[PDB]
């Protein structure tokens, strides 16, 4: 509150430091939690805080968590009550809980189960234990359009009324503004209306304890609620979805991003669910394996939200699919859910539980907050540091090594400003030499290398120079598949180039070295995904940037997610044995010749 | 500077007189390298000088460099001296006074370093070790606050004069408080034992100004260094000037004494370490300090941005702007790294190294930002008609030692502004002789 | 050209972050290694291509 | 003869100053003589604006976390 040194000081607010340091926790007046990792009670405190708050940074020593309304909603969703959470927060405080946190917690936890949203007979209803809140929200003009025709009082038994199916998003957005959050609880134990299927996972797909925590938190008191589970791509993510689908024991719908992710999900189901191929169907207009009359259906976005004329078979399949309820609608790559057309996909189909899975929840345009009410609260957030400490995730040694700008390029870089400088620092001869040196060094030790590089125009001359396979991206379907298939089981070739194609969840084989050059502007999601393609010092990945250019600021601003995850980027300024062997662009003649071809774009 | 550097610059008589006290001999011995200590111990009971080759054959050929360094250090400290062995050989034997005093300090003999303690009986107003440590910390914090200039610290005028002579603060205008210079900031950033040692060295360099015996002060300081914590000693048996010096120690918190006329004085933990963690650093450029005194808070805020201040905790973030500002204030990155390492929390001591390499490398890179451009005022010469004429003028400039940059390819050279006049006269004189 | 290789190597190898690191190295490394564990820590934090 | 200040830096900053000379970003051609690939000779009466421009270039592509 005081700014003697520019720091928000709350020394007077929380003096309760009786005796003496045994509680490894610190609270903040507005809201924040600081945890000491080097404490004997570290595991218990972590288990308590994860269930009540989401983390904001997890370095090696002092973890920092944040208290939010949705975090408290998730906490009270589990069996934890207000008294228990308050008494345990006061138990481990070492400073005393400020009288600004108790009121906030009380306000958040009081209005949790007052209003519920239920789906029955393809009809959406809002049910309230306390009838007064119905009249309280009745005066809201936006809610009045949901009822049709005006939904007199829907006298049942508990006061409820119907709402418009296509406008469920608007009322969900308004309810949190009215401090009456809605909950999506599906009691799959006793339905007797749904034709529950005979899915049953084989008793040989063992799961790690960290997945056990997420699964247990999903099913707190015998019911499944919508939520988001964040696990690394190298870790077991699809396994959690398969286990959740098996436990729900209802008709499942899986949504992917790419047309190849549906094959990945089908393979996962065939591997860890023991379901016949007749029930499993993929709806992506490629094989048409009779999606009508199916137990589990797997499809992708951009097809359920078509704004144009749809295929006759696809139209009939969509008409069939929009006529029945769904149990545990699974979404993959949930981070890119809040889009113009992807959001309505949630409102275009009817489902009880919406389970979203992702590895990189970070996104620009601050639309992640919308995902809190679009699907649900952030359920589980895996601690990557302790995950790799167990040895089941590769300990990747992150590196941020920059190269100086050659004089033949820096004059043109500072001369041009009309967006034509993107290729200039991308095609830095020094960065080219560094990349070639790294490629040769890691090939000499037989390490699999994946080289990410945006700006496919630069990637052309970057890959043809070394005569190495590259994926332009619109090459074909077969060529990419065979290239990736022979990439892993071939000692002759062990390095490939990717142009923004590997920025999603694919079936790329295990790799130990990743070298990214000229990535997107500030996409923390892209860098996190690329880092996810390596883990599965077992491995290490490098990022090459050009000094005195916008790439420096871009790399600095796009690594703030991984440092919060706990990774540290060592800076490498010198490469050992740079002049030991011969590299490309050794002399100035070809370096200055590169200027003409890099300025030859002239895309005007 | 270390103790050996100061001792080596002293006259042989001063070194000989210093060895007359058993406490001084032990302090000198413990400063020696590991190889030197073995040689001293071996030659402890030798009444005859040894040949230089015989001593040289004890160490292997590969470690001859360390042997030469240790021998040179011993010769500079005058622990031993070369003796003209009969037959043209050179014999090496330790100083008899130093050897005798070291044996007395080790084996025993003579009287005790302190006069006595049981003559006056138990102390009526004795304190405890935590109380002595608290008093020393309070005195040191008061001194450091007076360095800043806050009115909360009031010290003697002689201390201000000593600080002015030390160069930390200068009194440009009489009457007004002195302004702390960049060297003052650098000293403030230094570690507490290092600050004590620097202050003592500055006192000793100016000790002759007050007409005080350097040997007596050094002997008393060394005796205090080996003193047992929590045990008092007799003031009596010392010259008056030393007593005055002791009073200054009472001002500095090294020695506790209830009254000026009291015959007892309690050495503190600071005095013990004069002869020679609470900060957690995270990979995300965050400092978590378990400190409460405003001194540590100010020191951390000098090179970092404060974020939170819990009653027993300080959460700060190390940013590029803060480090750049601290460097512009005159503090180097090496000093910051050493300060962080010294105050490092015991938990971080498990890590090898204690501080993560990324943070130190980032700090060093931020330090290199300031000196990206190098500036050298001078005069440029570009009117050389002949290469031979250019070569002669360049040789003359190099002889004068005023050359800054040379380019023989284009016959271009730069000289310092002071040396421009000499170069101009030389060039004019050569044309006159032509 | 023979001289082109040397000129390019001189320009690239020591352009920004060597003209001050080499000066510090020349003006430093006078005292011996404090402990052998510093070399172990350096080897553990160094990437494999910096060990050869 | 010419009187001024010799500036030594990396070739990148040297060519940045060369570009500033021709772009007239400071108002004149005060970058008079270039002597070496990494050294320049500039008049001393406006070193402050050059320092300000260099600092602006340096912290522009920095993304200070404050």
């Amino acid at each position: 509150k005081v700014d003697e040194y520019g720091a928000k000081d709350y020394r007077l607010q929380m003096p309760l430091k009786d005796d003496h340091t045994s509680r490894p926790l610190w609270v903040a007046p507005d809201g924040h939690i600081f945890l000491e990792a080097f404490s004997p009670v570290y595991k218990y405190a972590q288990d308590f805080l994860v269930a009540i708050a989401e983390p904001v940074c997890r370095p090696t020593h002092v973890h920092e968590y944040k208290l939010t309304a949705y975090s408290l909603y998730a906490a009270v969703s589990v069996g934890l009550q207000t008294s228990d959470i308050t008494e345990y927060l006061r138990k481990l405080s070492k400073t005393g809980v400020p009288d600004g946190i108790m009121q906030f917690i009380k306000l958040c936890t009081v209005s949790y189960g007052k209003v519920k949203l239920v789906l029955k007979h393809n009809r959406y209803f809002v049910e309230s234990c306390h009838p007064d809140v119905i009249q309280h929200l009745l005066q809201d003009p936006v809610i009045r359009e949901c009822r049709l025709r005006n939904s007199e009082g829907e006298a049942t038994e508990t006061v409820s009324f119907e709402v418009k199916q296509e406008m469920i998003e608007e009322l969900q957005k308004r309810c949190i503004h009215l401090e009456y959050p809605l909950l999506a609880e599906y009691d799959f134990r006793n339905d007797s209306v749904n034709p529950d299927i005979n899915i049953d996972l084989k008793p040989t797909a063992v799961l790690r304890p960290y997945q056990e925590k997420s699964l247990r938190k999903m099913f707190g008191n015998g019911r499944a609620r919508s939520g988001v589970i964040v696990l690394p791509c190298g870790a077991g993510k699809s396994l959690v979805g398969v286990t959740a689908a098996c436990t729900v024991r209802k008709r499942c719908l899986v949504l992917g991003n790419s047309a190849v992710s549906v094959e990945q999900w089908k393979a996962q189901f065939k591997m860890w669910s023991t379901i016949d191929d007749s029930q499993i169907c993929r709806f992506t207009s490629d094989a048409k394996d009779k999606p009508i009359g199916c137990s589990v259906a797997i499809s992708t976005y951009s097809m359920l939200g078509h704004t144009t004329k749809r295929s006759w078979e696809a139209e009939r399949v969509m008409e069939w699919l929009k006529t029945q309820e769904w149990g545990l609608m699974i979404l993959d790559e949930v981070h890119t859910i809040p889009a113009k057309m992807f959001r309505r996909v949630l409102t275009i189909v009817q489902a009880h539980c919406k389970l979203g899975l992702t590895a990189t929840l970070v996104r620009e345009d601050d639309k992640i907050v919308d995902l809190n009410f679009l699907i649900g609260p952030k359920l589980y957030e895996a601690n990557w540091m302790e995950l790799q400490n167990n040895g089941y995730i590769a300990k990747v040694q992150c590196a941020e090594v920059w190269c100086p700008m050659s004089p033949e390029f820096y004059r043109e870089y500072v001369a041009i400003k009309t967006k034509k400088r993107i290729l200039l620092y991308t095609m830095n001869p020094n960065k080219f030499r560094a990349c070639q040196f790294l490629i040769k060094f890691h090939e000499r030790r037989n390490d699999k290398i994946i080289v990410f590089a945006d700006n496919v125009f630069a990637l052309k001359e970057y890959a043809i120079r070394l005569n190495k396979p590259y994926i332009y991206g619109p090459t074909s379907q077969g060529e990419r598949m065979q290239i990736l298939q022979n990439f892993k089981h071939n000692p002759k070739i062990n390095t490939i180039f990717i142009s923004k194609v590997g920025d999603t969840s694919f079936d790329l084989p295990e790799a130990n070295v990743l070298i990214q050059i000229s990535s997107h502007g500030g996409s923390r999601r892209q860098e996190a995904q690329r880092l996810g393609r390596v883990l599965r010092y077992n491995a290490f990945f490098y990022s090459l940037v050009s000094q005195d250019t916008q790439e420096m600021a871009y790399s600095t601003k796009r690594q703030r997610f991984l440092v919060d995850q706990g990774y540290s980027f060592k800076v490498i300024t010198k490469l050992a044995g740079m002049e030991e062997e011969d590299l490309a662009f050794s002399t100035k003649e070809e370096q200055q010749q590169l200027l003409q071809k890099v300025l030859a774009a002239t895309d005007l | 500077r270390n103790l050996q550097e100061f001792l080596g610059g002293l006259s042989p008589g001063v070194l000989d007189r210093l060895y007359g006290h058993p406490a001084t001999c032990l302090a000198v011995f413990r400063e020696l390298p590991s190889l030197a200590k073995n040689w001293v111990m071996r030659m402890l009971f030798l009444e005859q000088p040894l040949p230089q080759a015989a001593v040289a054959l004890w160490v292997k050929k590969e470690f001859s460099k360390a042997q030469e360094e240790s021998t040179g250090l011993l010769s500079g400290l005058r622990i031993w001296h070369t003796q003209l062995l009969p037959g043209g050989l050179q014999g090496l034997i330790l100083n008899p006074i130093f050897r005798q005093n070291l044996r007395i300090a080790l084996l025993g003999g003579g009287k005790a370093w302190s006069d006595d303690t049981s003559q006056l009986g138990p102390d009526k107003h004795a304190r405890d070790v935590p109380s002595l440590d608290k008093y020393a910390e309070e005195r040191w914090e008061v001194v450091l606050h007076f360095m800043v200039g806050s009115p909360s610290a009031a010290v003697s005028q002689d201390l201000a004069q000593l600080l002015s002579q030390a160069g930390l603060m200068k009194s440009t205008e009489p009457g007004e408080p002195p302004c702390i210079t960049s060297a003052g900031f650098q000293f403030l950033l230094l570690d507490t034992p290092a600050q004590l040692w620097y202050f003592m060295l500055q006192y000793l360099q100016t000790a002759q100004s007050r007409g005080m015996d350097l040997v007596e002060i050094l002997s008393f300081l060394f005796q205090l260094s080996f003193s047992t914590l929590g045990k008092d000693y007799s003031v009596e048996g010392m010259s008056d000037s030393l007593l005055n010096f002791l009073q200054h120690l009472r001002e500095f918190g090294l020695v506790f004494q209830r009254k000026r006329k009291s015959r007892r004085y309690y050495p503190t933990r600071l005095a013990i370490n004069l002869s020679s963690g609470f900060i957690v650093v995270e990979t995300n450029y965050r400092l978590y300090a378990y400190t409460e005194s405003e001194l540590q808070i100010a020191l951390i805020a000098l090179f970092s941005e404060m974020l939170y201040r819990f009653p027993n905790m300080v959460v700060a973030q190390v940013t590029r702007e803060s480090v750049q500002q601290a460097i512009a204030s005159g503090i180097t990155a090496q000093q910051i790294i050493h300060f962080l390492r010294t105050r490092a929390h015991p938990v971080m001591l498990k890590q090898t190294p204690v501080l993560p390499p990324t943070i130190t490398d980032q700090i060093r890179l931020w330090e290199l930002e300031r000196d990206r451009l190098r500036f050298t005022e001078g005069v440029l010469y570009n009117q050389f008609l002949s290469q031979v004429d250019f070569e002669l003028l360049l040789a003359h400039a190099r002889e004068l030692g005023v050359l800054v940059f040379e380019n023989s390819a284009k016959r271009l050279m730069v000289v310092t502004p002071a040396g421009h006049s000499d170069v101009k006269r030389f060039w004019k004189r050569q044309k006159h002789s032509s | 050209g023979t001289s082109s290789q040397a000129e390019a190597a001189r320009i690239l190898a020591a352009s920004w972050p060597q003209n001050r690191e080499d000066e510090e190295k020349q003006k430093l490394k006078g005292g011996p290694k404090k402990t052998k564990r510093e070399k172990k820590a350096a080897a553990s934090h160094l990437f494999p291509f910096e060990k050869l | 003869v010419l009187k001024g200040v010799l500036i030594e830096c990396d070739p990148a900053m040297k060519q940045f100053l060369l570009y500033l000379d021709e772009s007239n970003a400071l108002g004149k051609k005060f970058i008079i003589q270039d002597i070496d690939d990494t050294h320049v000779f500039v008049i001393a009466e406006l070193v402050n604006v050059l320092q300000e421009r260099v600092g602006e270039l340096m912290d522009q592509n920095a993304f200070s976390l404050t």
